[PDB]
């Protein structure tokens, strides 16, 4: 009943924050979550540092702990970030899962097709797929606009790109691959740095997760950045588990008992709606 | 060997036609040229009839991919299905898929807590919820309405009997003043209280958005009231010792990735 459950960080999904040095208890809607913090890099020694954690995800945690009975030692991954497989080797989230190190993952992880042959997933519990950000009025049917699949065909090309390893890029790969080949010069290292080239004009387009970009263009200042029209490929975020595990079943019927009774609406009001 | 799929009717997902004199589907073609596929269904009116739509394509994408063969039926009693006391039953597609008289359920089948207790659901196929349809110029501000919330035989609303609406409102002690209301009045069948809605015997019709959006954009004398309530979706059944469980959803993943669910999407609802 004690699970070791992995997470990464992904406003508004996850937050992370410092703990009290002098406490060293979280207080508020925060509950505890460990990250391992090498201590310089010619070794392999590092420490567990103790930090505090929140957001609609963890809300979800805790109702589901609750609900289903369960204790938990939230840990944060460190060995990649929502999950790739490298070399046939899954790393991230999912690799935390396919490998044991933790009973199941919890965060902005995408349900696709690749991850669900190696994990099991609970039903979605918030509704995702990729989106497409530009600035207010710019001109895109969505992800088979010809400015997307054929790049070079217009004189200043369109410039727009992902954030590398998630599942996104994979999708991107697999459907269009020059698109794909073409994009990679536009990698941003992730969505803070990606919304400043598009504010600033470097960028023309983001191709991002939905429910991330919605929220963005929710508070963007100014809610000038916005998403065309669309989602491409639904999907949803759902927790990840070892396959054939024993806590799925109850997992589902409470998720799907928290949707019926409204619980995922007003989570969505709390972390989810933006001014714009 | 052949699986037994148990469907419903409710365009655009499955439209139901007679065959033709000589037992045959009359062939069609989209409006650009594709041809429309077809599958004979056995059904009420039992006699063979003609099937097609948006489940109809998926269920023949499905037995090609994962190479199964199956025969088609509408649900004997009309219905999708709830849980009534008599012991406790399921009627409807429920009913059908947990006797055995069907081996999956191919149709616009909400998820939900109440049935995932008994069967097995893939990943959604579909991802929608629940809105509104009234007669255009009727005034409502959606399910916050004074006329909804404070009910009276002036203004009359329902949605469609042993649905997964009806076990929504049933289960909602909030809403538990609208229930009593529409328990008056709920409909046999979507078509039919869609129908009222036109001829004015119906005020309001609460169903699934992703038809209520469709009939509103066929018929412009129905719109829908805004706001979506009661975000759901639409999964394939199948009991919870199924051996195609695992493989169902990995299709519908697939489908839903390389665009295969977009284009049916385009094909049957957004035209
Ligand atoms: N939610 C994505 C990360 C962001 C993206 O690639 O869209 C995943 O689980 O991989």
């Amino acid at each position: 009943n004690h699970l070791s459950i992995v997470t990464l960080e992904e406003a508004p999904f996850v937050i992370v924050e410092d703990i009290d040095p002098l406490t060293e208890t979280c207080v508020r809607n925060t509950v505890p979550c460990r990250k391992f913090v090498k201590i310089n890099n010619s070794t392999n020694e590092g420490m567990n540092v103790k930090k505090c954690c929140k957001g609609f995800c963890i809300d979800i945690l805790k109702k589901l702990s609750r609900t289903v009975k369960f204790t938990y030692d939230l840990y944060l991954v460190t060995n990649g970030k929502h999950g790739k497989k490298v070399n046939n080797v899954w790393n991230g989230m999912i690799g935390e899962v396919v490998y044991q190190r933790a009973v199941m993952a919890v965060g902005s992880l995408t349900i696709n097709e690749e991850r669900s042959e190696v994990v099991d997933f609970s039903v979605p519990f918030v509704e995702t797929g990729i989106s497409v950000m530009v600035s207010r009025g710019t001109q895109v049917t969505g992800l088979s606009d010809k400015k997307f699949q054929r790049p070079h065909d217009y004189s200043p090309p369109f410039r727009f790109g992902t954030v590398p390893n998630g599942s996104t890029e994979r999708n991107i790969r697999n459907n269009y691959p020059y698109m794909h080949q073409y994009m990679t010069r536009f990698n941003q290292r992730g969505v803070e740095d990606a919304l400043v080239s598009l504010k600033t004009g470097k960028l023309d387009a983001f191709i991002y997760d939905a429910a991330v970009l919605n929220y963005k263009a929710g508070r963007d200042e100014g809610c000038k950045l916005v998403t065309i029209g669309y989602i491409f490929a639904t999907t949803g975020y759902g927790i990840a588990l070892q396959k054939g595990s024993p806590w799925k079943r109850q997992i589902d019927l409470a998720l799907l008992q928290f949707v019926g009774d409204g619980e995922m609406e007003e989570l969505e009001t709390l972390w989810l709606t933006g001014i714009c | 060997t052949r699986l037994k799929i148990v469907t419903i009717h409710q365009e655009p997902f499955v439209y139901v036609k007679p065959t033709m004199s000589d037992g045959t589907c009359k062939e069609e073609f989209t409006v650009n040229g594709d041809p429309v596929k077809k599958v004979i269904c056995t059904g009420p009116n039992t006699v063979p009839q003609c099937c097609y739509g948006f489940c109809i394509d998926l269920l023949i994408k499905l037995a090609r991919t994962m190479n199964f063969t199956y025969e088609v039926h509408l649900v004997a009693d009309g219905k999708f299905g709830t849980q009534e006391r008599v012991k406790k039953e399921w009627n409807g597609m429920m009913g059908e898929l947990l006797s055995g008289q069907a081996d999956m359920i191919v149709a616009p089948l909400t998820i939900n807590n109440e049935r995932a207790q008994y069967i097995e659901f893939s990943k959604p196929f579909k991802y929608q919820g629940l809105t509104i349809l009234v007669k255009k110029g009727t005034r409502i501000t959606g399910i916050n309405d004074p006329r909804l919330r404070n009910p009276s035989d002036k203004f009359i609303y329902a949605t469609v009997k042993q649905s997964s609406v009806d076990i929504y409102f049933r289960r909602q002690v909030e809403l538990s003043t609208m229930y009593r209301h529409m328990e008056k009045h709920n409909y046999e069948s979507a078509a039919e209280a869609i129908q009222a809605v036109r001829d004015n015997k119906l005020h309001a019709f609460i169903w699934d958005s992703a038809v209520l959006e469709f009939e509103a954009s066929q018929k412009c004398d129905l719109v829908t009231t805004g706001e979506l309530f009661f975000r759901s979706g639409f999964g394939i059944g199948m009991r919870k010792d199924s051996p195609w469980k695992q493989n169902v959803s990995l299709s519908i993943l697939k489908s839903h990735e390389n665009g295969f669910m977009e284009d049916l999407d385009k094909t049957w609802v957004r035209y």
